[PDB]
């Protein structure tokens, strides 16, 4: 008989126009092939969702309403360039989900919804804008740093989570560092917050990332600070100020839970 | 040449300069969209390796000093009368070449378009010269649409110059998409910019075209043509009286359209003249009609309090007659028997009179014409005759369009061709001489 | 302040009175004639409260002095609307605006 | 059509009305004109009102030349007769005028000095009648933009004129004020001396006082008896009137005298206080022409006229509206039918372009500017511009964009941008959700259901720019969801029934024009999710009949759709999947 | 049409080789339908083998080869899924030694004088891993500690076991039937 099913008419009628006719845009193709592949492959559909599905009590449904709107925002905010007035909304937005209850009681809900993701993203983009002039936007990469870290400290899982993307953070280690009052909120100590007190994620923690920190204590310990130079301290040959962050992160990297990891 | 040497010690390879300018052209030309995917594709990998290795052997310096020290001078006469007369010609030739070729080497290039930012500046600064605008818009369109980076120092000085090549240059299609590509880029908008074009464009309402939408308003007169003339038998007086049964003040969002008063014929001629057949315009939008809406005297699109007891937008029930002296040209009006504190003077009296009112949809009003057709609720001033004893003997007195075409069914419209002049309309009798 | 004629005439005897809320439709031009606003274009009736200094101060007088039913005309010098920055966007610097306003009820 | 004639055009859109079709054209296999259209087609006119336009290039008797100004000289715009003594030649009067206006204040108030130049007002500029050019038959001076008089003998005598005398309750006219839409002066007549002036061509300057609305000529640096006094906000156009008895006519010089501005600091604002005189290329020669069509409206509006009696008079009763919108050129001080775009390319893409930078600048959720551009374009220009039929198809395509950016943009991101996250409250009315309607293992029609899955909330800020608040800057600008939604389900019914029979005229000129905007605003409104229960169902059984019947007419998914529209298509299917997979879902959590 | 969908993608200028959702779906539907897999007749065996050939010929026949070969080239040897899903396809499509996919891939290689594929496969094959003693002693100390296991299989050392057999069995397919063209050609 009919189709009767949303299924079988797509099926249908998607080879039914491939084959009617040459498609000439690879974005119909695409999206006729998406759709045929989608209704073939029933259950892939469920094995994506329920990963990305979580439920809460009844209690909370407000709560968790105001802590989706704020995460909205700070997503909303990675397609604007940054400003003033983004800047003023992300603290608006991170102050809000640290007063959230739900963010201190599902860490599993914050994780499947990839807001630690988001927030490094944004504090990526904040950090390739004008990297080599100093910090743009100290106050953005300050409050992502501080969330960050609260984040790793909520949870082992979301610790786990964060240093997945330690690498990259290593990277973009080398940003603030110089700059007092702004300590404890650079992706360095991002990092040394996801690889803090884990004899796991110590364990894990791969050569190739030392050997990465090693080098720019190296040209810390080689060369002087351009940044102080420039408002004027004497030209010694070496930055302490940085070379001590850099130890810093090397201290949470061998030392954990007063036993030393020897590998 | 700039430091002053003599023109016949210095050499200008001027035409090798112009044919290399064309070969490069040719060289970095993009491919065409017939090809096919895989020759499309080669070439645009050989385009792209070209590009690049010209921006690495520092081709684009090149090209901007070449452009540098041909915008020294001001125009290609100033060119010929420092160097010789044929770089004269050649100059703007070379000029735009130089600007397409730099506009090719950076196209589509991620890598040019970003070294290209520390000059961005310079390059704008030279927008306003007029021999130079096209290619400078073209390579930075292509800028901006290529590097993200090169709209970060796009400044409020800049976005302003851009718009002031649309108000002095006039209108263009390629600046207000090269002000798109300000707004938006990769996806990713940058407020700044966006702000700075909304508040630096936008309330002036002065470059782009501005929209609104306006009721459609039609006129409609009665058959009489009353003019004045040497030595010919009409009464220089007139008077006609209109009743207003209803009116609502806002049918749409926009308020209603209610005017009455006379209208001049340009000539002889029965049309209406100086108007639009259709559209919003009424009684007072032209210089050939006289009106009044209750509260202004409109003539010439041009609106005048005029006080009255009482006065008010016309309302249902309110009596407006209007008087024409044509002895002294004087259109007073006079509202429910009161008389309005002001009149039209001086006026053309070239051509035809006659009654006319002007109305949107929502209007109910009734000619009192006199005699027959009505009777006056007032009585008319001294002297003023009524309307309806202008109207030839044979012909009868009808309240029909003002303009030729209304609202009937398509293929039964009758189109209209130019209609003759009334010269029967003054009766000037001309005797023989004896 | 602000001039205001009257295009149709109101009852006379009610005006606003302190902390009694207008209902008002509006339209706004600028002195040239351009349209810039109106609660008729987006067909709900307009509503503020007299002296919480929500709406600009002329539109404030010119409602208070209006009574109601009356439909009149507001002109607004720069000065007591908007006066030198202007509306982003919308109203020129130094602009005057010309508002036709109704006063629909008073509550 | 001659004079005093009259005729009728049948193109046969009812193949009945034709009269001689039957005997003769049809069996020859000749179609009528409008074989299947569903709209009547529009008439083009020839334009009575001569308008003011650009001289072209290929004009065969008028040149006109562009001197750029050195520093001993001032910039000069020459007119020149091409085909003078010549065959065939016009000797009529010729008008020409300066695009740009000069615009007076809008209240009257009541070598060079660098502070009083800066802080005038006054502007000029002069023209140079050419020697041997009889100034008799040249005509110097300001003109409106009313000035639309094709007169072939012109004499300032027989201008447009009136007098509007204001007077008190007494009667004395405390004021009356002229009004004309041409202010010039005869140069023969200025000339005082006659005959020799060889010496140097005629010099007329023409002297406009922007702040009193004084208008003075100079002739030969000697001040005219005649002066003109305007009144406030008219803007004048410099114009020249004149009869070509030499090919070098006359000459728009635009230089400035002792303590006066130039013309070009008043015609534009980004030389406001440049005392140094400059020709930017917008400014040009325009001379007035006949060459123009004119756009009869499809509709007319509906006047009823009847004699009631001998007593009540004749009847003028007009009780239902009608609207169209008008597109003003700011410059020229004049307004046409946004309709009449069909036929001026420039203006339309000019326009498609602008309404491109108005999406483009309150594009990924610029709130304010969007609330901003809700004056410049408002709620009526907005669903006029959707539902019309004669629209363009590019201006239907940005009205489209332009709606959906504006108000809808936000909120159909947010809920795209929250699409692929499922967090299901555990209460009660989500335990009930099942799998299936009923016991038949039948699925129900996509979309319809109750779905407890967390979603954002619709929240809107009304755009009145008297409030002196910023609250409203968040949240895009409210708009009836409403009367939208059923807007855009009956012109969808519409499109699906008239395009079947695929006409040769749809709405925007093409298919694509037709669909896409349409179908994309239809996309819009289901992801923000207006649409509930019995218009999902008729919007489902639009896109296919037999699939989506309750518990011949052809959808679109075998309407043969072109390629754009197959892909807004192949949105619509994503959605109502993704909708699938939500029930499914929140199923499996009230099992849970 | 599909498959010179993926060809052209595969064909045109990036600098890296994007992942795309639907070239990794479909590659791996496309090598199942090739494959689709006590003893057996001969009977049973020929029609085993002609069925695998009409199979593998439903792809060949539409250009399967030209864009796997396409995909290893814009690799640009990075390994990722991308390359395994395209390694799995050629070696679903040349299983058996088919000769007219060996023969369509030198023919395609030849004319388009493309030295990225090679380029390429020597990349994959730098950057295939092998086993890792430091590895293995960090996670057999992970779990003497006995904290829980972050990941079941624990998979870093010897990372991707699958995409090096992969590489390997699609280069030694290539060769086999003693194809002398890819003996030497490689």
């Amino acid at each position: 008989k009919k189709s009767s099913t949303l299924q079988q008419l797509i099926s249908e009628t998607m080879v039914r126009w491939a084959q009617e006719s040459v498609i000439e845009d690879p974005e119909l193709v695409r999206a006729m092939f998406v759709l045929l592949h989608r209704q073939y492959d029933g259950i892939g559909g469920l094995v994506r969702a329920l990963p990305k599905t979580y439920t809460i009590n009844g209690v909370s449904v407000e709560d968790t309403i105001n802590l989706l709107a704020s995460l909205g925002q700070i997503r909303s905010l990675l397609s604007v360039r940054m400003g003033k007035e983004e800047e003023k909304l992300m603290i608006r937005g991170l102050g809000d989900i640290m007063n959230n209850k739900v963010f201190y009681q599902h860490p599993n809900l914050m994780r499947a919804l990839g807001m630690h993701e988001t927030v490094m993203e944004v504090m990526v983009n904040v950090l390739g804008g004008g990297e080599s002039k100093e910090i743009t936007f100290p106050k953005m990469v300050a409050n992502c740093c501080r969330f960050l870290c609260y984040f790793c400290r909520i949870s082992r899982q979301n610790q786990k989570a964060m240093f997945d993307h330690l690498s990259y953070l290593l990277e973009n280690s080398s940003v603030g560092l110089a700059s007092p009052a702004m300590r404890g909120s650079t992706p360095l100590d991002v990092a040394a917050a996801s690889v803090m007190d884990n004899n796991e994620l110590a364990l894990a923690l791969r050569e190739p990332d030392l050997e990465k920190v090693v080098r720019y204590l190296a040209g810390c310990g080689l060369q002087s600070c351009q940044m102080l130079v420039s408002k004027g301290y004497p030209d010694i040959g070496w930055n302490p100020v940085e070379g001590e962050r850099y130890l810093d992160f090397l201290r949470f990297a061998v030392f954990c839970n007063g036993e030393s990891v020897e590998e | 040449l700039s430091k002053k040497a003599k023109a016949s010690t210095v050499d200008l390879p001027i035409e090798s300069v112009s044919l290399s300018l064309q070969d490069l052209i040719g060289y970095f030309h993009p491919p065409d969209e017939h090809l096919e995917h895989e020759d499309k594709q080669n070439r645009l990998r050989a385009l792209k390796n070209r590009q690049n290795l010209f921006q690495e052997e520092g081709m684009i310096n090149l090209v901007l000093e070449c452009i540098d020290r041909l915008h020294v001078y001001s125009s290609a006469a100033h060119f010929a009368d420092v160097a010789g007369r044929e770089a004269g010609e050649s100059w703007k030739s070379i000029l735009n070449s130089l600007y397409e070729l730099l506009a090719a080497l950076i196209r589509g290039n991620r890598k040019n378009c970003a070294q290209f930012s520390g000059s961005l500046d310079w390059l704008i600064s030279r927008l306003e010269r007029l021999e130079a605008s096209s290619g400078i818009l073209e390579v930075l369109h292509c800028v901006l649409v290529e590097s993200p980076e090169a709209l970060n120092i796009i400044k409020e000085g800049h976005i302003k110059s851009i718009i002031s090549l649309l108000d002095k240059h006039g209108r263009n299609h390629k600046v207000l998409d090269v002000l798109c590509s300000l707004c938006v880029c990769h996806g990713v908008a940058v407020r700044s910019n966006q702000h700075l074009i909304c508040d630096n464009l936008l309330p002036g309402r002065d470059l782009l075209l501005q929209t609104r939408l306006v009721n459609h308003v039609s006129s409609m007169r009665p058959n009489i043509f009353l003019g004045v003339s040497e030595g010919s038998a009409q009464y220089k007086k007139w008077y006609y009286e209109l009743m207003v049964d209803h009116t609502e003040p806002f049918v749409t969002a926009e308020a209603t359209h209610l005017r009455v008063g006379w209208a001049s014929t340009e000539g002889y001629s029965p049309y209406p003249g100086g108007g639009e057949e259709w559209g919003g315009n009424g009684v007072g939008d032209d210089l050939f009609s006289y009106g009044f809406d209750g509260l202004h005297l409109w003539s010439g699109c041009i609106a005048r309090t005029v006080s009255s007891p009482n006065q008010h937008l016309l309302r249902t029930d309110d009596v407006i007659s209007c008087c024409l002296d044509l002895s002294a040209p004087s259109i007073s009006f006079r509202i429910n028997g009161q008389p309005v504190q002001g009149m039209f003077e001086n006026f053309n009296i070239d051509g035809l009179f006659f009654p006319v009112v002007s109305f949107s949809a929502g209007i109910k009003v009734r000619f009192l014409l006199g005699g027959r057709h009505g009777e006056f609720k007032f009585l008319p001033p001294p002297g003023y005759a009524p309307c309806y004893e202008a109207v030839l003997p044979k012909e009868k007195l009808k309240v029909e369009h003002s303009r030729e075409y209304k609202q009937e069914r398509t293929y039964t419209r009758d189109l209209l061709g130019p209609t003759v002049s009334l010269t029967q309309a003054a009766f000037t009798p001309i005797p023989v001489d004896t | 302040g602000v001039e205001i004629e009257t295009i149709s005439p109101g009852d006379g005897r009610t005006f606003p009175k302190k902390g009694q809320t207008c209902v008002v439709h509006y339209t706004g031009m600028l002195q040239n004639g351009k349209k810039f606003d109106s609660s008729r274009d987006r067909n709900k009736p307009f509503k503020f409260r007299i002296g919480k200094q929500e709406v600009i101060k002329g539109f404030e007088e010119g409602a208070a002095q209006m009574s109601l039913g009356q439909r009149a005309k507001l002109t607004c010098t720069p000065d007591v609307a908007y006066g030198a920055t202007g509306h982003p966007g919308v109203i020129p610097p130094n602009a005057t605006l010309i508002f036709d306003v109704e006063l629909l009820n008073l509550e | 059509l001659g004079v005093a004639q009259v005729g009728r055009m049948n193109f046969g859109k009812d193949v009945s009305t034709l009269k001689y079709f039957t005997i003769c054209g049809l069996q020859e296999g000749y179609e009528p004109f409008a074989v299947n259209t569903n709209r009547d087609i529009t008439m083009w006119l020839s334009k009575r009102l001569p308008q003011f336009l650009q001289v072209p290039s290929n004009h065969e008797h008028i040149e006109v030349t562009r001197i750029d100004g050195t520093i001993d000289s001032s910039p000069c715009l020459k007119v020149t007769q091409k085909s003078f003594g010549s065959q065939n030649s016009n000797t009529d009067i010729m008008f020409y005028r300066l695009s740009m206006p000069i615009e007076c204040a809008e209240v009257f108030s009541k070598r060079d000095d660098y502070d009083f130049l800066m802080q005038t007002s006054t502007y000029y500029y002069s023209v140079r009648i050419f020697p041997g050019q009889e100034p008799a038959n040249v005509w110097v001076g300001w003109i409106t933009s009313d000035f639309h008089q094709y007169d072939t003998g012109f004499d300032l005598d027989r201008v447009r004129t009136v007098t509007v005398t204001l007077g008190d309750e007494k009667g004395k006219v405390h004021e009356s004020i002229k009004r004309s839409n041409c202010y010039m002066v005869c140069a023969g007549e200025s000339m005082s001396p006659g005959q020799g002036r060889n010496n140097n061509g005629l010099e007329i300057g023409c002297v406009v006082d922007a702040a009193s609305g004084l208008l003075t000529f100079i002739a030969n640096g000697k001040e005219l008896s005649t002066y003109y006094q305007v009144e406030p906000s008219t803007k004048l156009f410099p114009a020249v009137f004149a009869q070509a008895t030499s090919p070098n006519v006359f000459q728009f010089e635009l230089g400035r005298i002792k303590n006066v501005m130039p013309l070009s600091a008043g015609l534009f604002k980004s030389e406001h206080k440049n005392p140094v005189p400059q020709c930017p290329p917008r400014l040009h020669v325009q001379f007035l022409s006949h060459v123009l069509w004119s756009r009869m409206p499809n509709q007319f509006l509906k006047v009823d006229v009847s004699r009631i009696s001998e007593r009540q008079g004749w009847l003028v009763q007009c009780l239902d509206p009608l609207q169209f919108m008008s597109l003003h050129i700011p410059e020229e001080n004049r307004s046409v039918d946004i309709l009449e775009l069909t036929e001026q390319e420039e203006l339309l893409k000019f326009h498609y372009h602008t309404l491109r930078l108005y999406s483009a600048v309150c594009a990924l959720g610029n709130h304010r500017v969007a609330h901003a551009l809700c004056s410049h374009v408002d709620e009526p220009q907005l669903l006029y511009a959707i539902e019309n039929k004669y629209m363009p198809g590019l201006l239907r395509a940005g009205y489209y964009d332009l709606l959906i950016d504006i108000h809808l943009s936000s909120y159909a991101t947010a809920r795209l941008m929250m699409n692929n996250e499922y967090i299901v409250p555990m209460t009660e009315e989500t335990k009930s959700i099942t799998l299936f309607p009923d016991e038949n293992k039948k699925h129900g029609l996509p979309g319809i259901g109750l779905s407890t899955s967390l979603r954002p909330r619709m929240q809107f800020s009304s755009p009145s720019f008297v409030s002196i608040s910023n609250e409203c800057y968040q949240y895009s600008p409210e708009f009836p969801l409403d009367i939208l939604k059923s807007k855009t389900i009956q012109m969808l019914t519409e499109a699906v029934k008239e395009g079947s029979l695929h006409a040769r005229d749809p709405v925007g000129g093409t298919t694509e024009f037709l669909f896409v905007p349409l179908i994309k605003l239809f996309y819009t409104l289901l992801i923000m999710g207006i649409f509930h229960n019995e218009d999902l169902k008729h919007i489902l059984q639009l896109i296919e009949p037999s699939v989506f019947k309750e518990a011949p007419k052809e959808g679109l998914l075998q309407m043969k759709l072109p390629e754009p529209v197959k892909l807004q298509m192949c949105l619509l299917l994503q959605y109502l999947c993704d909708c699938q997979v939500r029930h499914r879902i929140e199923a499996i959590v009230a099992f849970s | 049409q599909l498959i010179l969908l993926f060809s052209r993608t595969a064909l045109t200028e990036k600098c890296k080789l994007e992942e795309d959702f639907l070239y990794m779906a479909y590659a791996d539907i496309m090598a199942k339908s090739c494959h689709d897999e006590e003893v057996k007749s001969f009977e049973e065996k020929e029609m085993e083998k002609q069925k695998l050939l009409y199979q593998q010929a439903r792809l060949h026949d539409r250009g399967a080869a030209e864009m796997v070969l396409q995909t290893i080239s814009a690799s640009k040897g990075e390994t990722g899924p991308m390359v395994a899903a395209t390694l799995k396809l050629g070696i679903a499509i040349l299983n058996g030694g088919n000769s007219t996919v060996q023969q369509k891939m030198l023919d395609y290689l030849k004319e388009k004088k493309d030295v990225g594929f090679f380029q390429s496969l020597a990349g994959l094959m730098q950057s295939c891993s092998v086993l890792d003693l430091n590895a293995f002693e960090r996670q057999n100390k992970a779990e003497g500690l006995g904290m829980v296991t972050e990941e079941g299989s624990g998979e870093k050392v010897l990372q991707d076991d699958e995409f090096t057999c992969d590489l390997f069995r699609f280069l030694q397919l290539l060769c086999e039937g003693h194809n002398s063209d890819f003996q030497n050609y490689l």
